[PDB]
């Protein structure tokens, strides 16, 4: 019935479980609603996408996480309803918990024979990791594809009238494959900007899974392009001389435009994928297909986070300097005076990342604390029910400590209860007592993270309440804000702000040293977020935040922390803590002027989008730029609105701003309607994790999902002004110098000896010519004597999309012995007709 | 100011295989097509390749595909037509030239012509014989039985061209007409040299046709006598 | 594709109008030059598409017909002219053709002479029928042997026109083996040519 909605190639189930879940088992399903339970037989369909019973019907996808002896289902009124002998609570019952949306927590758990349960939990476990590497794919159109088609199936295939209109076009069933080639051919044959930019370049001629990438039989191809023609109407590109790209064209493509420098194997092997047409490929060439195809590729989307994973080697400094993720009231998820208090949403904070939470532990109406907003209409929870399904859905995603922050509001014996609940619920995860030797040192600093890997802390008041409790707070101790490491204050939004404001150097030192939390403030109701960048700057860790606010703070704090891997301990910038700093101390980012500085400037170019009104055929999108960052560096944009146009809107317009301070600012590119003001899609990044040279930009929703099919097509340039005779860079003057000598560079070098035209050489920053020159021939002992006679020559040729204007002649020069190669690389500006190389001549 | 310098042609046997290379300068090699066309003598004109250079896409002709390979070195600014397994047809001068595209581009993407053969090298020769170099045989041709006389002295049997030819070594010039050379069906050239002379000018005056085939480094003189 | 030339040949006099007919099997745009070459060095060329630089020189163009026009010929003028287009990438010429110098008929001098001695002491004889100074430049040699025709066995070398008198000259050789010669005693070349009434034939014995 279709194809599979989780396709094979994903999975990793071994024959025998992955069968056994298709055949099925036999299971007692537990209802926890009216407290009821049944036998049923469940079953895996044929797609890996659904659970039918039988009768009823769940959606794999919607899936978060399995759980095996979920303590909520009663095992006793089990065995008692169906007559079982006594069956191992925490061995014999498994646990969904499936949602829709990022509050919703409706689960669904079995309770089945041993084998049966062993079983079914090994086989959800991978389908669950299967689903949840899926939602985090950079690219996703096939996923899309697959989706549309198996709706559309429901129960005839798709006819090409409606494929038509699906992409936006004016009875013979369609097969899925023929399905998807078309889709290919309305991502080729409908970007006008593309062959425009092709046509600079050509001359004459004639993790993922790989198999996922959509664009990664001949007559089928030219059918399909023919009726892309017909359909599209602007921008679209609708045998005789057909132009291409060669293994040096591309190659200064890359050494010029983008910054990317490939050896020669690199690049065969990169133009081998692409090459639709086979005949072209062997040649050594690109059509234009193939340049299309190249840069929709998922190796060439903007951000540099989308393929990141943990950089192990840098969780190694003290738990003092890195930020770290955090939730406010994290049990409410509506208004801070009315509303529910859901326990399961304990584990959102913590799956998505988060490792940081709150406990607002009051009195007990039986002895045993609930949870619960003071003196409200609020529901209250059970005390041990949360701080249980913390345990379980702790250290699912990441392996790094998560610090709780305890509220008390109960009587000494009842916090009693909970220092045994949780030195029963954690034992040993709980830190206990002191673990480090550097900690019995006359200098105590905090131990990192990494030593910590899945640990547990506790914030709260410590004795110099309950005994009990203090004894087991060690490194977190609560103290209002007047040995020193572990005195971790407090403040209220207001208060800390006009502390910054009052203080902005005293503050920065003290946050060197210490951590220190905040959260909203109490006159919101609804949950309005601040603006954490205020905080940031200053060098605030937990910006504690509600999780149940679809506004712009808590994207900016999504996006913070999507960078090493997105375990939430992000160090901050060495500005604020690195002594070396040349500005270590002597940087307010309160203050305003800078004139011992040098900004640096950056070109952004939207070139033009593709489908960036999902669901809104006809409108007038306009793009909203925006620097969030830094109070001198704030600065909005925006483009013309077009007219009648989605699925291609071209503005192709530049904003040109200077910023300060490169480490911490972030864009936030939103599409924007102009007729109703009503954004429909958005997308934040932070800046220094845009790749340079043309780019591609996924969106997302307003709920921070991810669209695929919606994107911008950009290219961004940031030109730094030479440091004439005074001042040393911004750049130089935030960081140490550790940095740029760790940032060594690329250098794509012509004519050096042997087969291959070019080699390219890896050189430092303080690298001139000599050395360079060295390096092109001290591979080869044959020479008697170093010749002097091969000389560098900073060649440009000259050209622009008019092919048939000129065809000028290339510039030379000679390359001055003593010239540092890196300002000539940085001196390339392929906007007039230009692509710089460096060949080597006698 | 453009220069094409055409080296490497000559004689093989049948079934050899040979190389022709064109140094250039003074316009962009890189950005320029590079050609090569043929002439067996007596014959019109043949196109052998092209080669387009940086892009690399070649295009032969429809009668020797294989046997001949086409390279080029934007680097060193050559060219190079290798040619494989040569047979006979191959005996011909190989001339090599440059050219330029004129952009035609319509409603659509961009096409591209040869527009206009503007330049040539100097010229190279290549033969394919199936034998060796060879000097002539001289035989005189004595005249029949006021009034002209017409007499001459006939080489024949040598190889390869040329061959030089004067009349009382170069003494007589006026009357000569030494026609063309041709090839014999055995492999060797043949070309005969005559000079019309009053018949009065008979037995008093000597006439001697001194003739030298520098390729086998031959130089004879003979008497033509009634 | 395909090219023409047509005519291959012809001879004018000076300062008159030339034109060439170079047809294409089919329409091929506007790509189609002129390239001369005198004998012994590379051509040159002259137009590309339609005329585009010589003064007196131009091209247009007939639905499927290419055609060079020289206004006024000039001496100098005497090479051959090539047509050449290039439908994609496809470096196709014409036949080419020749021009000259045209002048008055001329008969030619028939001159036979037999193989000498030495010759016939290598087993080979060689039978040398000469024809001078004759235009126009088209003749026909007949050899008969005994009376029987003789053809195959001979091969003949033809003069360009002389710059002065504007004749031509030709000369043509008959290969036999010595026994074959020695096997017969008439040997005859029968010459007809514009400028004869009828077929002149030169003889010898022996
Ligand atoms: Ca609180």
């Amino acid at each position: 019935h279709g194809t599979e909605l989780i396709p094979w190639y994903v999975l990793s189930i071994q024959a025998d479980v992955h069968q056994f879940l298709l055949q099925g088992a036999t299971v007692i399903h537990y209802d926890q609603d009216t407290h009821l339970s049944a036998r049923c037989f469940l079953q895996l369909q044929p797609d890996n996408s659904t659970l039918t019973w039988m009768e009823g019907i769940l959606d794999l996808f919607s899936v978060k996480a399995v759980y095996m002896g979920h303590p909520g289902i009663d095992i006793h009124t089990v065995c008692v309803q169906n007559k079982l002998s006594s069956m191992l609570l925490s061995e014999t019952g498994v646990t969904l918990l499936y949602g829709l949306q990022t509050t919703d927590n409706r689960l669904l758990h079995f309770v089945a024979p041993k084998h049966t349960a062993k079983m079914l939990f090994s086989g959800l476990l991978e389908l669950t990791t299967a689903v949840r590497k899926i939602r985090k794919f950079p690219d996703q159109r096939q996923q899309w594809l697959r989706k549309q088609y198996v709706s559309f199936y429901q129960y005839e295939g798709p006819t090409l009238a409606h494929a038509v209109e699906l992409f936006g076009g004016r009875d013979s069933n369609m097969s899925f494959i023929e399905f998807v080639e078309l889709f290919k051919s309305f991502s080729i044959r409908s970007r006008k900007d593309l062959k425009d930019i092709f046509d600079i370049y050509s001359v004459p001629c004639n993790l993922q899974p790989d198999l996922d990438l959509l664009t990664r039989s001949d007559n089928q191809r030219q059918i399909s392009d023919a009726i892309a023609a017909a359909s599209i109407v602007t921008n679209g590109t609708g045998s005789l001389g057909i132009f291409g790209v060669g293994i040096l064209q591309l190659n200064d493509f890359l050494v010029n435009c983008q910054g990317e420098h490939c050896t020669y194997d690199e690049i065969l092997s990169i133009i081998q994928k692409f090459e639709p047409n086979i005949s072209m490929c062997h040649q050594g060439l690109l059509s234009f297909e193939g340049f299309a195809r190249f840069l929709m590729d998922k190796d060439n989307f903007a951000s540099k986070n989308d393929e990141s994973r943990e950089n192990k080697k840098d969780l190694q400094l003290p738990l003092s300097y890195y930020y770290i993720e955090s939730s406010h009231n994290t049990y409410l998820t509506g208004h801070q005076l009315k509303g529910e208090s859901s326990v399961e949403l304990y584990s959102q904070v913590l799956l998505q990342g988060c490792r940081s939470i709150e406990l607002d532990c009051w009195d007990g109406d039986d002895g045993m604390p609930i949870i619960y907003h003071g003196h409200t209409l609020t529901t209250k929870i059970p005390f041990k029910e949360v701080v249980e399904a913390i345990d379980r859905s702790a250290f699912i995603t990441s392996d790094l400590p998560i610090i709780i922050s305890i509220e008390n509001h109960c009587s000494l014996p009842q916090q009693r209860k909970m220092a045994e609940i949780f030195k029963s619920v954690f034992g040993e995860k709980l830190v206990a007592k002191f673990l480090f030797e550097t900690d019995f040192s006359d200098d105590p600093m905090l131990p990192s993270p990494d030593q910590l890997r899945r640990k547990v802390l506790l914030k709260n008041k410590k004795l110099k309440i309950a005994p009990e409790l203090s004894d087991l707070v060690i490194y977190c101790q609560a103290v209002k804000f007047p040995p020193k490491c572990y005195h971790i204050s407090s403040l209220n939004e207001n208060a800390a702000k006009r502390l910054c404001r009052r203080y902005s150097q005293k503050l920065i030192q003290h946050t060197a040293c210490q951590l220190l939390r905040t959260y909203p403030a109490a006159t919101r109701i609804d949950s309005s977020n601040p603006n954490p960048l205020m905080f940031w700057l200053h060098g605030i860790q937990l910006v504690a935040l509600n999780y149940q606010t679809d506004d712009l703070p808590l994207h900016l704090n999504a996006a913070m922390f999507e960078a090493n891997g997105g375990c939430g301990y992000v160090l901050k910038p060495p500005v604020l803590w690195d002594k070396s700093c040349p500005m270590y101390q002597k940087f307010s980012p309160l203050e305003r002027d800078l004139d011992a500085m040098d900004p640096a400037t950056y070109s952004l170019t939207i070139i033009s989008g593709q489908n960036v009104c999902p669901s809104n055929s006809t409108g007038s999108p306009c793009i909203e730029v925006d620097v969030l960052g830094m109070p001198l560096d704030s600065c909005h944009f925006r483009t013309k609105p077009i007219h009648r146009n989605t699925l291609n809107p071209m503005w192709n317009e530049q904003f040109l701003f200077r910023v300060h301070f490169e480490d911490l600012v972030f864009l936030r590119f939103a599409v924007v309607e102009n007729n109703s003001s009503a954004i429909t899609a958005q997308r934040i990044i932070p800046l220094k994790a845009l790749k340079r040279g043309y780019r591609h930009l996924q969106l997302r929703n307003l709920h921070n999902e991810i669209l695929e099919i919606s994107s911008l097509f950009i290219n961004s340039r940031r030109m730094e002004d030479n440091p004439s005779g005074s001042t040393r860079p911004a750049s130089l003057m935030f960081n140490t110098e550790e940095r740029k000598c760790s940032q060594t560079h690329k250098v794509t070098v012509h004519g050096v000896p042997g087969p291959e035209p070019f080699a390219v050489f890896t050189i430092n920053e303080g690298t001139k010519a000599k050395q360079l020159l060295q390096q092109i021939l001290a591979v080869d002992q044959d020479t008697k004597l170093t010749a002097a006679d091969y000389f560098l020559m900073e060649e440009k040729h000259f050209i622009s999309k008019e092919k048939n204007e000129c065809r000028k002649q290339p510039f030379q020069r000679a390359v001055g012995p003593e010239e540092d190669i890196v300002q000539i690389l940085n001196s390339w500006f392929p906007e007039e007709g230009y692509v710089g190389r460096i060949v080597l001549k006698p | 100011e453009v220069q094409l310098v055409e080296s490497g042609g000559g004689l093989v046997q049948p079934g050899g295989s040979l190389r022709l290379s064109c140094a250039a300068s003074g316009f962009n090699f890189s950005s320029s097509s590079i050609h090569w066309v043929r002439q067996a003598p007596g014959k019109g004109l043949e196109w052998v390749a092209s080669i387009s250079s940086s892009s690399g896409s070649t295009s032969y002709a429809d009668s020797v595909k294989g046997r001949f390979t086409i390279s080029a070195d934007t680097s060193k600014n050559t060219a190079y037509l290798q040619m494989n397994s040569l047979r006979a047809e191959d005996t011909a001068v190989y001339y090599c030239a440059r050219s330029e595209y004129s952009y035609q581009y319509v409603y659509g993407w961009w096409y591209w012509n040869y527009s206009a053969i503007d330049y040539w090298g100097q010229g190279t020769l290549v033969t394919v014989s199936s034998a060796s170099t060879k000097g002539p045989s001289v035989f005189p041709l004595a005249p029949s039985s006021g009034g002209t006389a017409a007499l001459g002295c006939l080489v024949k049997d040598y190889f390869p061209e040329p061959v030089t030819v004067s009349w009382n070594s170069g003494a007589l010039t006026s009357g000569v007409h030494t026609f063309p050379a041709v090839l014999q069906s055995s492999g060797l050239y043949s070309l005969s040299s005559v000079v019309t002379v009053p018949s009065s000018s008979l037995g008093t005056q000597t006439y001697i046709c001194n003739v030298n085939h520098k390729p086998s480094n031959t130089k004879v003189d003979k008497k033509v006598e009634p | 594709i395909q090219m023409t030339q047509s005519p291959s040949s012809l001879s004018a006099s000076v300062g008159d109008r030339v034109t060439i007919t170079c047809r294409a099997s089919q329409s091929v745009s506007s790509a189609v030059a002129w390239y001369q070459q005198k004998p012994g060095k590379a051509p040159k060329l002259l137009i590309y598409s339609a005329s585009s630089l010589p003064s007196r020189f131009s091209g247009s163009r007939s639905g499927t017909d290419f055609t060079l026009t020289i206004s006024s010929l000039q001496p100098e003028d005497f090479a051959t002219y090539y047509c050449q287009q290039s439908s994609s990438s496809l470096i196709t010429f014409g036949q080419g053709t020749k021009v000259e110098i045209k002048r008055t008929v001329a008969a030619p001098s028939v001159f036979i002479f037999p193989p000498s001695d030495s010759q016939l002491k290598s087993g080979t004889a060689s039978v040398v029928c000469l024809l001078n100074n004759f235009y126009p430049r088209e003749a026909k040699v007949q050899w008969k042997v005994d009376n029987a025709l003789q053809s195959g066995n001979s091969q003949e070398s033809v003069t360009e026109q002389d710059s002065k008198d504007s004749t031509y000259s030709l000369s043509s050789t008959l290969t036999l083996s010595k026994a074959d010669y020695e096997k017969h005693k008439v040997y005859a070349c029968e010459v007809t040519h514009q400028g004869l009434s009828s077929p002149v034939t030169k003889s010898f014995n022996r």
